[PDB]
């Protein structure tokens, strides 16, 4: 008999790179010492490759094991590269490491939000957790508001694991997410968190004593650390109020310039570095404090062209030799996925079913008791920010 | 007096008689077969992107027209008495252009392009087509058997929608 025809014998668009057909095995990923081979992992993931599920669990669990050992408020010293939201943008994360430097000779701090929104979240998690395993004392990962059951069930990350891997991997990620530190004290002068301050958090000790190994609650200190924003009029306040209910997020608070000044002074801190909010320049330096002449607050945002529609730059913060330098970078191409990770059958079949049945009904109605969408369809900064306000909110119940 | 037509359907004597009436009215030139033009002359069909696929599936002997047996046997796929596997095999046949029993990358693209038009870029379409096959291709021949097809879509219960009264 003949072999089957070579699979791309009739592929229509031949120039488009074809993904790997095999999952990476354990022998290919783990060396003699049970240590991961990070460059093998990267080259496979860039090609849209996938790994044996037992390897995904092994990576995620060893990562979790290491994180769990760590203080709720880790302490990290300069030099360091600080990064904000990633949001599943694996092909941009690649670019970020090219810009900030190899994790092998570069210290990193990530402020969270590794998943949701972009359709390469699980690859981000796998790749970042491998780096954590390889460089547990030079690469650091904090928890963002998206690292929790509530938001990943609502957004696409649960689906992503179920489609690409399995429920087991999703679960292992939720326990790894519970392990993540909430905050970092950097060079004994910056407090680094994903979201911001809390009316119930006045000293660093209030952070140090938090019990983080749980789903973030809907209110409270932990919730606030992950959820709060500076007020829209930060540093140029109408009301002298310190906190107000965060209308945008639907939970937690807005904090304003006085709230930050107080917290900075009561703790002998130069400034607060954080993420959580999209920026056209990929960063924002807020009003300087009179005392120091240094920005009281910094937003750092590391996902360029957010949601493929914002056309925003990204940035990382490089802190060396007493200089804070902001490295900006743009986006990079990434492969396409249908919304919610549906395959073209699940996507089209309904249309097929509707249109053939429609045709037959129209055909069969040619006699009328003388017997006695027309096309399938896929499911700048200020403009795309208002079309997305509903999605920067805490899902109800 | 002619020899009997032989066929396999879910239909009874009455229903076959009623289907036979629609056949003759649709058979304009009254040749005993149904041409593409005769199908396309019904206004409701003209903007349906799937008409030709349906006809190609009905046309089982391959001569480009639909005779009464193939008409009966085609409509019967949509009978209220049809099992799930039958409705799925028909949907499978929509994608399987050359009827070899497999769905190839090339075919999937072509049938989707036919329905999607210019909504997606070709590059995008090619990629989700790649990813769909790779995921469902249990035995690595690069195409999609019927058994593999069902494994993906069997739980969608679309077969409940593919039903007509006769
Ligand atoms: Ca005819
Ligand atoms: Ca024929
Ligand atoms: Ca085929
Ligand atoms: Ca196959
Ligand atoms: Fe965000
Ligand atoms: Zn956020």
């Amino acid at each position: 008999p003949p072999p089957p025809p070579p699979p791309g014998a009739d592929r229509v668009v031949k120039a488009v790179p074809f993904p790997p057909t095999h999952r990476l095995t354990s022998e290919e990923v783990f060396d003699l010492d049970g240590i991961p081979r990070v460059d093998v992992l990267k080259n496979h993931l860039v090609k849209e490759g996938r790994v044996d599920e037992e390897i995904a669990l092994r990576i995620i669990n060893e990562g979790a094991a290491i994180l769990r050992r760590e203080k709720t408020m880790i302490e990290v010293e300069a030099p360091i590269t600080v990064c904000g939201d990633i949001h599943g943008q694996f092909f941009d994360l690649m670019k970020l490491f090219e810009v900030g430097g190899s994790p092998a000779n570069t210290r990193y701090l990530f402020l969270g939000d590794y998943v949701d929104r972009g359709y390469f979240s699980i690859e981000c998690v796998l790749y970042l957790w491998v780096l954590k395993i390889l460089y547990p004392s030079t690469l650091f990962l904090l928890r963002g508001n998206h690292e929790c059951r509530h938001l990943t069930e609502y957004f696409t990350f649960k689906q992503e694991c179920k489609i690409k891997y399995s429920e087991r991997v999703y679960e292992a990620c939720m326990e790894a997410f519970d392990s993540l530190p909430l905050a970092a004290l950097l060079n004994q002068q910056f407090l680094c968190v994903h979201g911001g301050l809390s009316p119930e958090i006045h000293t660093l000790d209030d952070i140090r004593r938090l019990d983080r190994f749980k789903e973030p609650p809907a209110f409270g200190p932990m919730c606030d650390l992950l959820w709060s924003d500076p007020s829209e009029d930060f540093g140029n306040e109408k009301s002298q109020e310190h906190f107000s209910h965060n209308t945008v997020r639907g939970c937690s608070y807005f904090y304003n310039y006085p709230a930050v000044c107080e917290f900075l002074q009561n703790n002998n801190l130069l400034s607060i570095i954080r993420a959580h909010e999209a920026q056209d320049a990929g960063y924002r330096m807020y009003r300087k404090s009179q005392t120091t002449g240094f920005p009281s607050l910094i937003t750092i945002f590391s996902a360029p062209n957010y949601l493929d529609v914002y056309n925003n730059k990204a940035a990382v913060l490089k802190y060396e030799n007493n200089v804070m330098n902001i490295r900006q970078f743009n986006c990079s191409p990434h492969p396409y996925w249908l919304p919610n990770f549906m395959d073209v059958f699940t996507w089209s079949l309904p249309f097929v079913g509707e249109k053939v049945t429609e045709m037959l009904v129209n055909v069969l109605s040619i006699c009328s008791d003388d017997e006695l969408a027309r096309y399938l369809s896929v499911l700048s900064f200020e403009e795309a920010k208002g079309l997305d306000r509903i999605n920067e909110r805490m899902p109800p119940r | 007096a002619s020899y009997p037509l032989e066929m396999c359907s879910h239909f009874d004597a009455d229903e076959i008689k009623r289907l036979g009436k629609r056949f003759k009215k649709l058979d304009l030139d009254n040749s005993g077969s149904l041409s593409v033009e005769e199908f396309m002359s019904l206004p409701e069909l003209q903007q349906n992107p799937l008409v030709q696929r349906v006809i190609d599936i009905f046309d089982t002997d391959g001569n480009g027209e639909v005779d009464f047996k193939e008409f009966i046997e085609g409509v019967s796929q949509f009978s209220v008495k049809g099992d799930k596997e039958q409705k799925l095999r028909f949907a499978f046949r929509i994608y399987d252009m050359d009827k070899d029993g497999y769905i190839s990358n090339g075919e999937l693209f072509q049938v989707l392009k036919m329905m999607v038009g210019n909504n997606l870029k070709d590059t995008q379409l090619q990629q989700i087509v790649d990813k769909t096959i790779i995921n469902a291709d249990k035995d690595g021949d690069g195409r999609i058997s019927f058994e593999e097809f069902c494994a993906v879509v069997g739980g969608l219960d679309i077969h409940k929608k593919m039903v007509v009264d006769v």
